[PDB]
């Protein structure tokens, strides 16, 4: 609701943090 | 057993029937022609092709087989030397 | 820190898509 | 109702989703839409192949750096025991714990998949060695596959410029090329080898700081100007070597000596470059042919023009060939197309037997899925070398100014042509296939003598007359003596081209009844294919059913029904028609080699002897033996060794049958259905107003035959791709 | 083309010949001269799909037309809905 | 004699053959017929296959490992007849088949309405055109390349 130009932001934004912590991990819980 | 320098005698032969022409008239490339821009239409799609122009040094510069590859070949190569040896130079007969 | 190299097959094979499947959708419109 | 794609225009606006699909695929047929002039094109296919060499080195570099900090080489390289390599590691959160059970390979960490490409034995090969030598790869490879890229823009741009006429030379390139390129691409070759890689082979190392103060010799380049060669050969290698560390090395570059070796077979250190470098003279001498200027050489005219061998008195003309190669870019682009493709099986067929590298066969699996790559492909050429061929002849090509002329005639006296082609076939059909039943109507029945079986004589025959010294026998004059070659002996046939019978490696496998049928049906494979390619060429231009099927030849596939009723008759449906017998010769071929190979491994050869002379065996022993390994490695007792193949392998069976919808299903049932299919949605609640851009339609009457097919080709070739190595790799053999 | 699939012949008579295929031929334009003087290959195609119904029936010796358009509308093809 | 082994003069492995296999054709031990008048195992089937003893006739025959016999054909040492004596055979029969292929067709595409008269047949198998091949000594080896089928009619 401020939405005048976005979306490019919450698709770096929101999937860079979907993902990056998302994938990663300390001490695996291995595949 | 194989004269091996049978034939690099041999192929400097011919492209000595290269040294040719840098010399003997007028410029480089018969000037360049047509290489760099680009013939029209001649260039176009074709030309020249000439049965009739393997003559010239057929009997003179076929004598630059027999230069090097007489007394500068099997028969070491210039002995006649001398003209500035010191930082370093000679050159010295492996035959 | 130990053991994290995890990030070049979502941003590839997962977000890398993302951006062209929304993105090419510019073949549709832009 | 918008305007969008930016190149075509009846395309531009239609409003279904053939928008789509038809977009992505014309992309890349240049000549002829709208973009385009004989100016645009050439350069809109030039700025697009220099966009190519550019994706040949992001591909070579991570080659080359999937390797070089895991994936064992400071391993591989202390001695290369059939024990799995490395290509890079596996990494899916799909994977159980079971990441753990091989898959996870021995020296390495994670999970991994070892190369079955060659690289690691010629990355080794030519020398580089070392693990902290070496990590060096993308880092050139890619400083460089940038600049190809540069010139792409660079010669882009107008102004420094992209050149437009001077496309149509020839005489100045390839005058240029097979002397500028080949020759010097090769010499420069023959210069690293030799400097930097048969040292770093039998020798030792040559230290990344010196270059200069490392010297093959003592006492350097010594003669060598001195027109006195022959002394590289004399004590060059030796036997008892232990390759890689001298001792019985000895140093003198260059041989033809020595030979085969229990440890590495493979061309030897030094003759591969003698070689490269001897053929460096040849096209340098033949660089330097034709004009560039100057003034010497030859006019690409003049020498076809009335040249012609038996022409002269045989009423048979030869115009000018040139500006119809030349202004056409599709016989350019279908007498390239082969060649490569001739050579891409000579490539692939020597690489046997000869190949040139440190530990392969002997290593026999990367040996067996990499004759193919080059099997397939190779196959996979020839059909779209025989179908640029076939465009020539409509988009190009002209009647007018072709005529009398050697390239007519070859139209105009073609009915012939495919006959005396087609009665090769059916000859070269029922007679393997009588003699293949026979042999199999015979065995069930209990005996298996009255099997019918041909020794295959003019096989083995080429071969008593060369090292097949096989069980003595004469021939008259040869004898196994007598005359000899009396002209020849101890120069050039020394121990090598003798390898002989050699039940291990002996390059020539010495062949029986077995293999004068797999041979004579590879025999019927290219010639039925060609039948159809010669064909689908031979009138791209018409014919009685279709006379005028012309100004757009190739891919019209289909017409209306009436006249005789006529259907996939367009130039690209017999393409589309041959890629199935590609698809069953290089089969057959493949598929022959290995079942060989395998037998001739860890284990027997009787086996293929009096179990190829039939069928059903082909099928049973081979084929049903030897996949074994592979499908109980699901099991229903946990994964096994091998899961990424058996997976592909059914993988394999489904892209593959689901081709045929596409195939056997013809867009008029499924357009009407869909006719019914969206009455839904606009007569639904909670999906109504929401509308397509892209009017929900059923494929293109030509578009099919290809996805079915770019689908049973996959499937295909991922079923062998995944089958091969899933039985080559425990085997045995 | 937009339209060009050549059923033309040479008779252009057309009684018990052909008359078939959904708008698209609105022809019996009689060029001065060719037998039972109807004649040419068309009248205004931008209208109807693509049948070869076209001939079927009364000759176009030589080819007979298909689908050769590409430029493809929508009402060129049933299902633009 | 050649790549293979020698015929049936001697041919081990072959001998073999003969024995296991075939003779457990034995493996029977009775299966009754002490006196009975049916079951031909028994009586040739083997006997047929078998009483074909260390002799065949003895044709040479190259047999090779396994001992199955193979055909060279080359004209030589023996082998001549395993291609040529059974070859001309396959022309001179064919040939035969379709030079009266030529003929029960020549002699029709005349007279009246000559449209279909093959979907009957005139004379069964052509039956007057017949021998003509067997009444082919020479015959289209000159006539074919000689007038008629002239080059004119090419
Ligand atoms: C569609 C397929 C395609 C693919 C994916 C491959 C893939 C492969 N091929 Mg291959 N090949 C193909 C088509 C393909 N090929 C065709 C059509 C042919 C026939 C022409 C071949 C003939 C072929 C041969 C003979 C071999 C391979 C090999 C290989 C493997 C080696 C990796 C490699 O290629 O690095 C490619 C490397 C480069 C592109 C860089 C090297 C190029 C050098 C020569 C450039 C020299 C330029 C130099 C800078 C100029 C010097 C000038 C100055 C310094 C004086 C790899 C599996 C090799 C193999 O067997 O592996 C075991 C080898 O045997 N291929
Ligand atoms: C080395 C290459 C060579 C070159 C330089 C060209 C160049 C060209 N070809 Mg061509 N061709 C080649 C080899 C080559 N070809 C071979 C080997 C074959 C068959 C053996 C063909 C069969 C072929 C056909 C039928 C046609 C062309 C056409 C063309 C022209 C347009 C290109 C096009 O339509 O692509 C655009 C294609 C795409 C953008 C992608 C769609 C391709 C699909 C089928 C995917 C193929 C399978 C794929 C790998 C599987 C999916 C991957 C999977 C892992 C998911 C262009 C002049 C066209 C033409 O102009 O002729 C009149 C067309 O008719 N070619
Ligand atoms: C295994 C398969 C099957 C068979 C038997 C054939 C056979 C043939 N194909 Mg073919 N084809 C197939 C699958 C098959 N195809 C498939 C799947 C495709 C792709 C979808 C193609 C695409 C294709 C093309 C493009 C062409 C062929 C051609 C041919 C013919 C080539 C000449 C030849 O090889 O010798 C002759 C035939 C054989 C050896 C097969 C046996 C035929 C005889 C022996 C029948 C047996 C008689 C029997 C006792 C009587 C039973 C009948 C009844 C009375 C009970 C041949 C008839 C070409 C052609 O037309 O050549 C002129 C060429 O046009 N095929
Ligand atoms: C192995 C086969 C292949 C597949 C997958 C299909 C599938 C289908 N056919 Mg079919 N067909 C085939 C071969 C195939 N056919 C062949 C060879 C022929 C003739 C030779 C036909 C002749 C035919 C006819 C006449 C009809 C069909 C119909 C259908 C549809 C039936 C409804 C259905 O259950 O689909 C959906 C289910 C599947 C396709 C199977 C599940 C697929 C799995 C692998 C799941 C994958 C989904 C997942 C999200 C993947 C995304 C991952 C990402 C990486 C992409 C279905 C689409 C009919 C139809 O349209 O009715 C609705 C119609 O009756 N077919
Ligand atoms: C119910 C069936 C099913 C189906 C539909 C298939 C289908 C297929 N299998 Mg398959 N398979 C099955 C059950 C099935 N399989 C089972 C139960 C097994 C045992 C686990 C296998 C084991 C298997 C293996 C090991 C292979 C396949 C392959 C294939 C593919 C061959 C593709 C082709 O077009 O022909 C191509 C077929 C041939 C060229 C001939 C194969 C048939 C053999 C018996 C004869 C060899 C040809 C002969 C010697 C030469 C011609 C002689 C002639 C000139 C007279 C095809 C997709 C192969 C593949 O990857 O395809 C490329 C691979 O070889 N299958
Ligand atoms: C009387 C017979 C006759 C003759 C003289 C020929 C002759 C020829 N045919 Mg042919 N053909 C015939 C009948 C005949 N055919 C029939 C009935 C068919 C089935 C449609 C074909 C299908 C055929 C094909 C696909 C091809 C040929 C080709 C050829 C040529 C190559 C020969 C070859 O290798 O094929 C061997 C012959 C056959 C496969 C034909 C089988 C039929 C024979 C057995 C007919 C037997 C007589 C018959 C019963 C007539 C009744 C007798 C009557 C007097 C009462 C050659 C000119 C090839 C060509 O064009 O290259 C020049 C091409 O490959 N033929
Ligand atoms: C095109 C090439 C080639 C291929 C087929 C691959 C393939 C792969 N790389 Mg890779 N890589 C390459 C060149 C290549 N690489 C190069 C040159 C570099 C050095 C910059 C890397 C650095 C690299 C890293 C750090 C990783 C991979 C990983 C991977 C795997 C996951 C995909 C990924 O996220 O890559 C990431 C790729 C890059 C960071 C390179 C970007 C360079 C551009 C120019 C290439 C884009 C080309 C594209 C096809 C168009 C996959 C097997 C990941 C892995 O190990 O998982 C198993 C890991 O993340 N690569
Ligand atoms: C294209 C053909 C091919 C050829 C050249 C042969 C040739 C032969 N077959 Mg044969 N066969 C074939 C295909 C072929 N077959 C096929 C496809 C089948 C399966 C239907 C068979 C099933 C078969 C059987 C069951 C038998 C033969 C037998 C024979 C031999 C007996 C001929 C004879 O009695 O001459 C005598 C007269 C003259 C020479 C005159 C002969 C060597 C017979 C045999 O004795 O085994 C070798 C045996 O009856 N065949
Ligand atoms: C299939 C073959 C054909 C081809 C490609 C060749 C090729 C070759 N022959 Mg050759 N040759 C042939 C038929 C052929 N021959 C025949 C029919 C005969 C019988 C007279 C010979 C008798 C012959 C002799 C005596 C020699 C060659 C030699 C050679 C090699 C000459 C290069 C050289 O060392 O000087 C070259 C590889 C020479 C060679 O280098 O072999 C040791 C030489 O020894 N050939
Ligand atoms: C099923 C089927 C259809 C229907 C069309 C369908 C089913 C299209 C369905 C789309 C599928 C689900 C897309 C999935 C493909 C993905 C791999 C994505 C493609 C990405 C591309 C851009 C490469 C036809 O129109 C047709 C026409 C002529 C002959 C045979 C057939 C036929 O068999
Ligand atoms: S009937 Fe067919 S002119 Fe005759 S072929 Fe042309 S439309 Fe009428
Ligand atoms: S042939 Fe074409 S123009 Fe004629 S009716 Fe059919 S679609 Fe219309």
């Amino acid at each position: 609701t401020k939405r005048g130009l976005l979306l490019k932001f919450l698709i770096l934004g929101g999937g860079s943090l979907l993902t990056y912590v998302s994938a990663n991990a300390p001490q695996d819980v291995l595949p | 057993p194989s004269l091996v320098i049978s034939l690099s005698t041999g192929l400097s032969l011919f492209l000595g029937r290269f040294v040719f022409f840098n010399f003997q008239r007028e410029n480089m490339a018969k000037q360049v022609p047509e290489q760099n821009g680009m013939s029209h239409f001649e260039a176009g799609d074709t030309r020249a092709k000439e049965y009739v122009s393997l003559l010239k040094s057929n009997d003179p510069v076929g004598f630059n087989i027999v230069d090097v590859l007489a007394w500068g070949s099997i028969g070491h190569i210039v002995a006649y030397y001398i003209l500035a040896t010191a930082s370093n130079g000679y050159d010295p007969s492996f035959f | 820190m130990i053991n994290l190299p995890s990030l070049f097959v979502p941003l590839v094979g997962l977000l890398f898509p993302a951006v062209a499947m929304a993105s090419l959708f510019l073949h549709v419109e832009k | 109702a918008l305007r969008i794609p930016r190149f075509s225009q009846g395309i531009a606006q239609d409003p279904t989703t053939r928008r789509i699909w038809f977009g992505i695929a014309t992309a890349h047929d240049f000549e002829s839409h709208d973009d385009i002039t004989e100016g645009r094109l050439y350069q809109n296919i030039f700025a697009s192949h220099f966009g190519q060499l550019a994706i040949i080195f992001l591909w070579t570099s991570g080659n080359l750096f999937h390797v070089a900090w895991q994936g064992n080489f400071e391993a591989w390289v202390q001695d290369p025991f059939h024990v799995r390599p490395i290509a890079h590691a596996i990494w899916d959160p799909h994977f159980g714990q079971p990441a753990v059970e091989a898959f996870t390979r021995g020296g390495a960490l994670g999970p991994v998949n070892n190369a079955y490409s060659g690289v690691y034995q010629w990355w080794y090969t030519i020398g580089l060695r070392t693990n902290e030598d070496l990590y060096t790869g993308a880092i050139f490879l890619l400083f460089l596959s940038f600049i190809s890229l540069l010139a792409g823009w660079l010669h882009l741009q107008p102004k420094w410029k992209p050149s437009v006429s001077w496309f149509k030379n020839a005489e100045s390139r390839l005058n240029h090329h097979l002397s500028g390129l080949f020759g010097v691409s090769s010499l420069a070759w023959a210069g690293h080898l030799v400097h930097v890689a048969i040292p770093g082979s039998r020798g030792e190392y040559v230290r990344w700081n010196n270059f200069l103060d490392v010297l093959p010799y003592p006492q350097g380049l010594g003669p060598l100007l001195t027109g006195q060669w022959n002394l590289y050969a004399q004590n060059p290698s030796s036997s008892n070597h232990l390759f890689g560390t001298t001792q019985g090395a000895g140093t003198a570059i260059l041989t033809i000596l020595g030979g085969f070796h229990p440890q590495t077979q493979s061309l030897w250190l030094t003759d591969v470059a003698h070689h490269h470098l001897a053929i460096a003279f040849l096209f340098l001498i033949g660089g330097l042919m034709y004009r560039t200027n100057f003034g010497i050489g030859h006019s690409i005219k003049y020498i076809l023009e009335a040249h012609i061998p038996p022409g002269g008195r045989l009423g048979r003309g030869h115009k000018g060939l040139y500006d119809t190669i030349n202004n056409s870019i599709h016989f350019q682009l279908g007498l390239a197309l082969a060649s490569l493709g001739v050579i891409t099986s000579l490539v692939a067929q020597h690489m046997y037997s000869l190949p040139a590298y440190a530990f392969i066969a002997q290593d026999f699996t990367t040996q067996a899925a990499l004759y193919t790559h080059h099997q397939y492909i190779a196959g996979f050429i020839m059909t779209g070398a025989f179908a640029h061929g076939p465009i020539f002849f409509i988009r190009d090509y002209n009647p007018e100014q072709n005529a009398d002329n050697v390239l007519a005639r070859m139209l105009e006296h073609k009915e012939a042509i495919i006959s005396h082609l087609s009665w090769a076939s059916l000859f070269l059909g029922f007679h393997t296939l009588g003699l293949y039943v026979h042999n199999d109507v015979m065995l069930a029945f209990g005996t298996p003598e009255k099997q019918i079986l041909i020794e295959p004589i003019f096989a083995q025959w080429i071969q008593s007359a060369h090292g097949k010294t096989t069980y003595g026998f004469d021939i008259p004059l040869s004898s196994t003596n007598g005359p000899a070659l009396n002209a020849g002996r101890n120069i050039w046939l020394p121990g090598w081209l003798n390898a002989i019978n050699e039940n291990s490696n002996s390059l020539f496998l010495t062949i029986g009844p077995g293999d004068f049928l797999v041979h004579h049906a590879i025999a019927l494979g290219l010639h039925t294919t060609t039948l159809i390619l010669v064909k689908g060429a031979l009138d791209a231009r018409g014919s009685k059913l279709m006379p005028d099927k012309k100004d757009f030849g190739y891919s019209f596939p289909c017409d209306g029904p009436g006249r005789g009723g006529t259907c996939d008759i367009s130039a690209w449906d017999d393409f589309y028609l041959a890629v199935f017998w590609m698809l069953n010769t290089i089969g057959w071929v493949t598929f022959y080699w290995h079942w060989k190979h395998i037998t001739l491994w860890r284990g027997n050869v009787s086996q293929f002897n009096e179990s190829s002379t039939y069928l059903m065996g082909w099928l049973r022993d081979y084929l049903w033996l030897n996949s074994s390994q592979l499908i109980n490695g699901i099991t229903p007792l946990v994964c096994n060794s091998l899961s990424v193949w058996a997976w592909m392998f059914l993988f394999g069976h489904l892209v593959w049958a689901t081709g045929f919808m596409f195939l056997i299903s013809w867009r008029g049932y499924w357009q009407e259905l869909i006719e019914t299919l969206a009455w839904a949605h606009e007569r639904t609640p909670l999906a109504n107003l929401i509308r397509w851009r892209d009017k929900p339609v059923a494929l293109s009457i030509v578009q099919a035959r290809l996805v079915g097919l770019v689908h049973f080709s996959v499937g295909y070739i991922f079923t062998y791709a995944a089958f091969l190595i899933a039985s080559t790799s425990g085997k045995f053999g | 083309m937009s339209h060009s699939v050549k059923i033309y012949d040479t008779c252009i008579g057309c009684t018990q010949c052909v008359r078939a295929c959904p708008t698209d031929v609105l022809e019996m334009i009689p060029w001065g001269g060719c037998k039972a003087k109807q004649i040419a290959s068309a009248p205004r195609t931008e209208d109807c799909v693509g049948c070869k119904r076209c001939e079927s029936a009364c000759p176009t010796d030589f080819l007979s037309v298909r689908v050769y358009l590409w430029h493809e509308t929508t009402r060129s093809m049933g299902l633009a809905y | 004699d050649i790549a293979g082994l020698t015929p049936c003069k001697e041919s081990k492995q072959f001998a073999k053959r003969e024995k296991q296999a075939l003779k457990k054709l034995q493996a029977s031990l009775k299966l009754y017929a002490d006196d009975s008048a049916p079951a031909l195992a028994i009586k040739a089937t083997m006997e047929k296959t078998k009483k074909r003893f260390d002799n065949y006739g003895k044709y040479g025959l190259l047999c090779g490992s396994d001992g199955l016999p193979h055909l060279i054909v080359s004209g030589d040492q023996r082998h001549w007849g395993e291609f040529i004596t059974p070859g001309i055979l396959f022309l001179y029969i064919a040939g035969w088949i379709g030079w009266v292929g030529r003929s029960y067709l020549i002699a029709i595409r005349d007279e009246k309405k000559p449209t279909q008269k093959e979907i009957i047949i005139d004379v069964p198998l052509a039956s007057s055109l017949l021998f003509r091949g067997f009444s082919w000594p020479v015959a289209a080896y000159r006539e074919l390349l000689n007038g008629e089928l002239v080059d004119n009619n090419f």
